[PDB]
Formats: C-alpha cells, sequence, structure tokens
C-alpha cells in the first residue's frame, strides 16, 4: 500500500487493523432470568416454548 | 326402555384454521375431549401431534 501511496497521486490505498474485547452481561441477576415450557404428547412429539 | 337425545342447546359447531406455516392447524370445537380431537385430525392429516 505504501508503493501504490508513493506512485499515485489522486488515488489512495489505506490498511488498518483494530482489535476487539467485548463484554457480555447485564445489569443484575434477575435480568439474565429466562424461562421456558415443554410438552410431550402421547405420539412422541415435542411442544417447545 | 327407549333412547334419548342429548339435545344440548348448541349444536355440532367448530371452526377449522390452517395457520399457513409446516401444515399448522388450529381446531376451535365444541367438544369435551380436545385430547381426541387433536389425535383424529393429526392422524387424518398425517401430521404430529
Amino acid at each position: 500500500v505504501e508503493k501504490f501511496n508513493a506512485e499515485n497521486y489522486w488515488k489512495k490505498k489505506g490498511l488498518a487493523m483494530v482489535p476487539l474485547k467485548f463484554p457480555v452481561g447485564l445489569g443484575s441477576r434477575a435480568a439474565g432470568q429466562a424461562a421456558a415450557l415443554v410438552h410431550i404428547y402421547l405420539d412422541g412429539s415435542v411442544l417447545v416454548t | 326402555m327407549g333412547g334419548q337425545e342429548h339435545f344440548y342447546m348448541e349444536t355440532q359447531s367448530m371452526l377449522v384454521v390452517p395457520k399457513g406455516e409446516d401444515q399448522e392447524m388450529d381446531v376451535y370445537v365444541s367438544t369435551q375431549f380436545p385430547k381426541y380431537i387433536q389425535d383424529i385430525v393429526a392422524s387424518t392429516l398425517k401430521l404430529p401431534a
């Protein structure tokens, strides 16, 4: 890219790299609370929500 | 001893509404045994319960 920028005047190239640390979490324990409901019918099939 | 008619004031009534996805079907029936309605309809449509 440095070779391109020195050879060209009206067109330039660029390069960059950034790191990432993304913390994951809510405010309290009660905010990460989840629930579900599962049924099993007599034919063997399952309904989940 | 002679027979008898139930003569419920609400005659046999039902509405059957397909959802349009995965052949989902909701039946709204005047019945006593919703599980039986679920079975005979699922068996007829060759669908899991």
